[PDB]
């Protein structure tokens, strides 16, 4: 990440929806970063687990994506991801990302929309 | 790719499987499903000295689901003994688990782990945890739930097996991810699967994160 | 494919077993899981042991043979005494034969230790059954066989080691008391023969692997053998000299000498004292010449972690601490032993510098033992002045935060003793460390924090005048350090540590009002600082200073116009403006602590109403708005405000207790009105949106309001001194607001904090509201039991609070259970027995305690129709449900309380405290006493539950159990003997005559 | 004495300001 610029960095817990099990599963807790590539100027989410430093989110902030509220939370966003490469080859996931506060969540979604219309260019 | 067999032993309900699942996928399993015999899960860490792979043999604490018992210990290169700080009996059985373990594996690095330190009403106090001293076990307070020291057993064993005390976990450089190119055929399918997701509550909504 | 071996019709295909075993151990993925299920079902086949001699003969796979011995082990420990005597001789002969076979082949002996050690363990399972009564010659023949071959001699040491472990170290749980004594007596009878061979091998010193094995066996013998075998032989010289020079033998030898230091020894024998000194002198001499000198950097050695250095240094720490804790007095009087004493302590100083938390705890226990002794024992400190001075620096440089309670407590205790012993040296070391922070030599966030915690720890040990000059020197130096540094990050760390130290020195704060006031006004300035952690540090420090100095805030200081509490209350809006709600609640709690010190009632109530002004005006506003329109309450901002008002009241109530009454009285009526309004809103949302509503932010917000109201009332009542007002003013409105709302909500909308609240109400005033207690049972009993009686997991909070409620009702207002309709009283008994079968210890312990208290409640009634009907309906349900959890192996955590309950139930019948026959008309002869019928019921019950026990076992067990029912510890022994015998076939019935 | 007054004067100037 030596040729990428941090646009936004917030602490978050990331979840993955297991449709089969009909429940949310924690995927990782750590710094969720918005990284702008110096070459392509494409902004991605890169999230690493605390301590182990293992990647638990790695995908483009696609302009298609829509952040929805979760019924249970005032400080979370749900959105479909069509290509995440954290755990091998590009796989589709329904993500949820929860934050420390409602304002952290609101600043995330505003920063996520900034990045979507950087990815428009 | 250095490959090491890790046996995980201790009383039923101590959080052996929950601990492994946390390392494998990052999930915390609230439900207790007793392991039957053993479950083998390959586990990989990234260090300054390169990748280290643990073949984790998650054994059954309950005697009725014991299966092969000490048979699982054969050719283990390292071990974690697990007990529950909320349960006095789980610490009392630590010498029994250690006895059965050392008979099969005479000269291996072993970590003693007190799980569930997140719980307020701690029955097994720090002062009374002294079993590791004469047996040369590393001891860690851990919580699979809060991730308190969750990495420390694997960091300690990694340092012992590779024989490098300065070994540390590192970030692997992150590959550039691909563009979505979403297809309209699955548009309706995602619409439905996203509605079920939104209307299922996120677990543990009173937690700090 | 692999499932062939599970077909017992045909001869076992060895080659098929070996692929199944091999694809389990060396295989991967789905194949190894399939093999795992196959191997498990194989060994669990009850006839599997018959196909064991086959596998040991014809298989070449060491893992197959290992699993074959495991199958054998399971038969020997469980079903041995059921076998014909020629099967027993067969099994013995081919286990012995397999062991000598593998010892005679040097290739196999070298390469298959796992399989040999497993064979030895199997042989020892047979000795536990057959030796020495059916095998008198085992030891004489083992000793004679050892002379033939070094390999056989080595393996014989491993067998004896395992035998010693199984008889003395691991017998308590796994054998009857009788069988343990028999095997202990037998081993000590023949130990003379065994020791001679042990000592012979060690003196002759043939082979290191044989010598390591002999010393491993000796480490086990040292746990039980009499001291004479160690002191009246040459073995102490061997352990402390020749075996300390070789690194092979050194590891085990040091462990042996650690256990020698623990031997039971006559304390009045000058020759034995000299022997104790000598082995220590020899051991330390070998360390200094062969391993590392006194000056060696053990921190660096341990950090490098070469070979077994970490284990060796761990074992040296255990050896020195063990020996010096017991024996250091032997070295303190003779001038010739002075150098030995201080070198041993200098090694411990070097060991105390190792970066290893758990090793440090071991050395710190010893340092505690030492400095405790130097503080009380006369003429001892001067010996240790250089040791203590080095120790001061080691504790200080390795100080941890108070959050680590145990280590910090242990460290503080030692550092306080070391401060008493030399104040001047402690002050000099701490001022010098401070100077190395200022000049930047040792400057670090961690280093200044460590030093702050250390300086903070020795508060109250120095004289007041010495403390004054010390505190002032440290604060001025830390203030200068803060000025010198740049950046919010650096200045915040030093400001925290300044504030930390001040908080630790209350005696100083009490003596200097002007300084205390400055400190507090500075904390008020920091409560506006947005930099991460400062507001928490300021609030934590504030309540910490107030807990210790409260009196100085409530009186008028001579140069002041008013008590400072009044000044804090005037500017409370401005002071807390920038704090998060939780920080504001801490602040208010702190003010409540000060206000409790005011003993004038008029003045306390005036300060209380002054303090609650802002929350009381926010409250008056919100009830006016909330009473006018119930829609306005659904707004998030209003729910957060209301929850924060109630939490402010809980905070002040927590610190004021009984004194909070006037403020509770001011809000009580409208608060219980709000509780009902909020209850309705919750039910209305569950109606419109479904159960998912209970997880939405706004319903969780509404439920927080209810929980904080129940917390406020619980907190007040728990500390209330005027119980007449609790009954006449608080309780009736409370029961009318919460009970019906709880009963008539769906399970997922019910708050477990209702049960918690009711528990406290019954605890404090249960005796005064018998009709109120009945109303509580009617309202929460049946509907809560239905939530928790389907499994052991759902509604965990309700489950735990439910059994706390029944416990306190059964203690304080038993009358409420006498008033239950019989059907509901039957559910009460079902609910206790339900608690027994829980693993969750909070439920299980309350389960057994209710059962015990209920039995005693019925006892107290005397010979009355209700006590008589209770015993005829429920006595045998309680005996048989207690026996079920004693014997099922899944509730071993509750053994003590199970045993106590069973003893109480059995003792009722053997004291003739049950007036009615326990049996049905014409179930037994007309005269028959309850004693005889209990014996028959129990005999029949255990016969059906454990059909593999003989009538003789059951009869003997019960004769012992019933005659031992006034002596709990012995009773427990009989129960443990019974738990061992149900695990096997052919248990000796005489074992129950041990006591 | 005066040195307790010097402590009070110095404690008052304690601050957390970015530089
Ligand atoms: N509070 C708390 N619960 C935990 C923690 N770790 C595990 N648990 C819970 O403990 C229970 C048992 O966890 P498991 O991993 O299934 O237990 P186990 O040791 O594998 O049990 P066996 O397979 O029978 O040996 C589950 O309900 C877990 O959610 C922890 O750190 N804190
Ligand atoms: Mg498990
Ligand atoms: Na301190």
């Amino acid at each position: 990440e030596e040729d990428e610029e941090v646009l936004y960095k917030v602490r978050a817990k990331l979840f993955r929806f297991d449709a089969d099990a009909k429940e949310w599963k924690e995927r990782g807790t750590g710094d969720c970063k918005f990284l702008k590539n110096k070459k392509t100027n494409k902004v991605r989410i890169l999230m690493r687990r605390d301590k182990t430093l293992k990647i638990c989110a790695n995908h483009i902030i696609a302009p298609e994506y829509t952040l929805k509220p979760n019924v249970g939370s005032d400080r979370s966003w749900v959105y479909a991801c069509t290509a995440d490469i954290a755990e091998g080859e590009a796989e589709a996931f329904t993500f949820a990302i929860r934050f420390g506060s409602k304002e952290n969540a609101d600043k995330f979604k505003e920063e996520f929309e900034k990045a979507q219309e950087i990815n428009k260019k | 790719q250095v490959q090491f067999k890790l046996v995980l032993v201790g009383d039923g309900g101590t959080g052996k499987t929950t601990f492994v699942k946390r390392h494998l996928t990052g999930e915390f399993e609230k439900k207790y499903v007793a392991t039957l015999g053993v479950e083998v899960h390959p586990l990989v860490f990234h260090t300054n000295r390169g990748p280290i792979k643990f073949n984790v043999w998650d054994t059954a604490g309950q005697e009725k689901f014991g299966g092969l018992r000490d048979g699982y210990y054969i050719q283990a290169q390292c071990a974690i003994i697990m007990f529950d700080v909320t349960s006095r009996v789980t610490y009392k059985n630590v010498p029994n688990w250690h006895r059965d373990l050392v008979r099969v594996c005479e000269n291996i690095p072993i970590v003693l782990c007190g799980n569930k330190v997140d719980i307020k009403d701690r029955k097994v106090k720090a002062k009374s945890i002294v079993f590791h001293r004469k047996k040369n076990l590393q001891y860690y307070d851990i919580s699979a739930k809060s991730n308190y020291n969750f990495e420390k057993p694997f960091l300690w064993l990694a340092r012992k097996l590779i024989g490098d005390p300065n070994l540390e976990f590192v970030a692997m450089p992150a590959l550039a991810p691909p563009e979505v190119v979403m297809d309209p055929a699955l548009a309706a399918q995602y619409e439905h699967d996203l509605e079920v997701a939104q209307t299922t509550a996120l677990p543990d909504e009173d937690d700090d994160l | 494919s692999m499932e062939g071996i599970l077909d017992f019709s045909n001869d076992l295909d060895i080659a098929l077993l070996d692929q199944v075993v091999s694809t389990f151990y060396q295989g991967s993925g789905v194949q190894q899981k399939q093999a795992q299920e196959i191997l498990t079902k194989f060994q669990d086949n009850p006839d599997a042991w018959q196909k064991a001699d086959q596998i040991l003969q014809f298989s070449t796979n060491p893992q197959s043979k290992f699993i074959a011995l495991s199958i054998l082990d399971k038969l020997i420990t469980r079903k041995w005494k059921l076998l014909p005597n020629d099967h027993r001789i067969g099994i013995r002969n081919f286990v012995v034969g397999m062991i000598i076979s593998m010892c005679q082949d040097d290739e196999v002996f070298k390469t298959q230790k796992n399989l040999i050690n497993k064979s030895d363990l199997t042989l020892v399972q047979i000795l536990k059954q057959e030796w020495p009564q059916n095998w008198p010659e085992f030891i004489p023949e083992l000793i004679g066989s050892s002379s033939s071959s070094v390999n056989v001699c080595e393996n014989n040491m491993i067998v004896l080691k395992l035998l010693s472990e199984e008889v003395f170290d691991f017998s308590a749980e796994q054998m009857t008391q009788a069988k343990a004594l028999h095997l202990k007596n037998s081993m000590s009878k023949e130990f003379e023969q065994i020791f001679k061979l042990c000592f012979q091998v060690l003196e002759q010193g043939s082979s290191s692997s044989l010598i390591v094995a002999t010393l491993e066996s000796l480490l086990r013998y040292l746990h039980w053998i009499p001291y004479r075998y160690i002191y009246e032989t040459n073995i102490l010289e061997l352990l402390s000299t020749k075996f300390m020079t070789s690194p092979d033998t050194r590891a085990i030898t040091l462990k042996c000498l650690t256990e020698v230091s623990n031997l039971k020894i006559p304390q009045d024998n000058d020759l034995i004292k000299r022997q104790t000194v000598l082995f220590f002198q020899n051991t330390l001499q070998q360390i200094a010449t062969s391993v590392m000198p006194v000056t060696a950097d053990l921190k660096a050695t341990y950090a490098n972690a070469n070979g077994n250095d970490q284990s060796f240094l761990q074992d040296l720490a255990m050896f020195l601490t063990t020996y010096l804790a017991r024996n250091r007095a032997l070295l303190e009087s003779d001038e010739s032993l002075r150098e030995l004493l201080l070198n041993a302590h200098q090694y411990l100083i070097q060991l105390s510098k190792i970066e290893e938390r758990e090793l440090f705890k071991t050395t710190l226990d010893y340092w505690h033992n030492l400095v405790a002794d130097l503080f009380y024992e006369p003429l001892k400190k001067h010996i240790y002045e250089e040791i203590c001075s080095q120790l001061r620096l080691v504790i200080i440089e390795n100080m941890v935060r108070p959050e680590e309670i145990q280590l910090y407590k242990s460290e503080r205790e030692v550092l306080v003793y070391l401060t008493h012993l030399n104040v001047i040296d402690t002050e000099e070391i701490m001022i010098s460390k401070l100077a190395r922070q200022i000049d930047g030599s040792e400057w670090s966030w961690h280093n200044i924090n460590t030093l702050s915690w250390a300086i903070g720890s020795i508060s109250g040990t120095m004289s007041e005048d010495t403390e004054k000059r010390f505190v002032v020197t440290v604060i001025k130096d830390l203030l200068g350090l803060c000025e010198q540094k740049r950046g919010k990050d650096n200045k915040a760390v030093v400001a925290s540590d300044i504030m930390y130290v001040v908080g630790q020195y209350p005696r100083f704060l009490k003596a200097h009002w002007n300084f205390l006031r400055t400190v507090i006004l500075k904390l008020f300035e920091f409560m506006h600082e947005t930099h991460e952690g400062v507001q928490d540090m300021a609030c934590d420090t504030f309540i910490k200073i107030v807990q210790k100095c409260k009196y100085h805030f409530v009186i008028q200081q001579p140069r002041e116009s008013e008590p400072f509490i009044q000044t804090i209350i005037r500017d409370i809006q401005k002071t807390t403006a920038d704090l998060q709600p939780q920080q504001v609640h801490t602040f208010y709690k702190a003010c409540g602590i000060i206000i409790s010190e005011e003993r004038s009632v008029a003045e306390r109530n005036r300060l209380l109403s002054d303090l609650m002004q802002l929350p009381n005006m926010a409250w008056d506003t919100i009830v006016e708005q909330s009473t006018a329109n119930p829609t306005l309450l659904l707004d998030s901002e209003t729910v957060k405000i209301i929850a924060n008002i109630i939490k402010t009241n809980v905070a002040v109530c927590t610190s004021m207790g009984a004194d909070f009454y006037p403020q509770l009285g001011h809000i009580y009526y409208n608060m219980l009105q709000l509780y009902r309004a909020v209850s309705s809103m919750i039910s209305a949302q569950v109606a419109a949106e479904g159960l998912i509503a209970t997880k939405t932010p706004k319903v969780r917000g509404l439920r927080t309001i209810k929980k904080e109201i129940l917390k406020l009332v619980e907190t007040y009542i728990s500390k209330a001194r005027n119980l007449d007002d609790v009954v006449k003013v608080l309780v009736e409105p409370l029961l009318n607001a919460v009970l019906e709302d709880y009963m008539n909500n769906v399970p997922d909308a019910r708050d477990a904090e209702v049960l918690n609240c009711m528990t406290t109400v019954v605890e404090k005033v249960g005796h005064m509201i018998p009709q109120g207690v009945i109303l509580i049972l009617q309202s929460v009993f049946e509907c809560t039991l239905d939530m928790i009686n389907k499994d052991f997991t759902e509604y965990p909070e309700h489950r735990v609070e439910f059994y706390k409620l029944l416990k306190v009702i059964n203690e304080k207002s038993f009358a409420a259970f006498l008033e239950l309709p019989p059907a509901a009283f039957k559910l009460f008994v079902d609910a206790i027995c339900w608690a027994f079968k829980h693993n969750n210890r909070d439920v299980e312990v309350n389960g057994l305690q209710i059962a015990l208290d209920l039995v005693k409640n019925i006892e107290r009634m005397g010979n009355v129709p209700f006590a008589n009907e209770f015993h005829k309906n429920y006595f045998f349900i309680f005996v048989s449900e207690t026996f079920f959890v004693l014997t099922d192996s899944d509730h071993k955590s509750g053994f003590s309380k199970q045993a106590l309950l069973l003893m109480k139930l059995i003792s009722l019948v053997y004291d003739n405290k049950i007036s009615v026959p326990l049996y049905q008309e014409a179930e037994v002869p007309q005269g028959t006493s309850n004693q005889v019928y209990l014996s028959q019921y129990l005999a029949n019950m255990l016969s059906n539950a454990f059909p593999h026990l003989t009538s003789e076992q059951i009869a003997s067990f019960l004769s012992a159990l019933t005659k031992q029912c006034k002596d709990l510890v012995v009773f427990k022994g009989t129960l443990r003997d019974f738990l061992v015998q149900i695990k096997e076939v052919g248990g000796d019935p005489t074992d129950y005559l041990f006591a | 004495d005066g040195y307790i007054e010097e402590l009070i004067r110095m404690f008052g100037k304690l601050s957390i300001h970015d530089d």
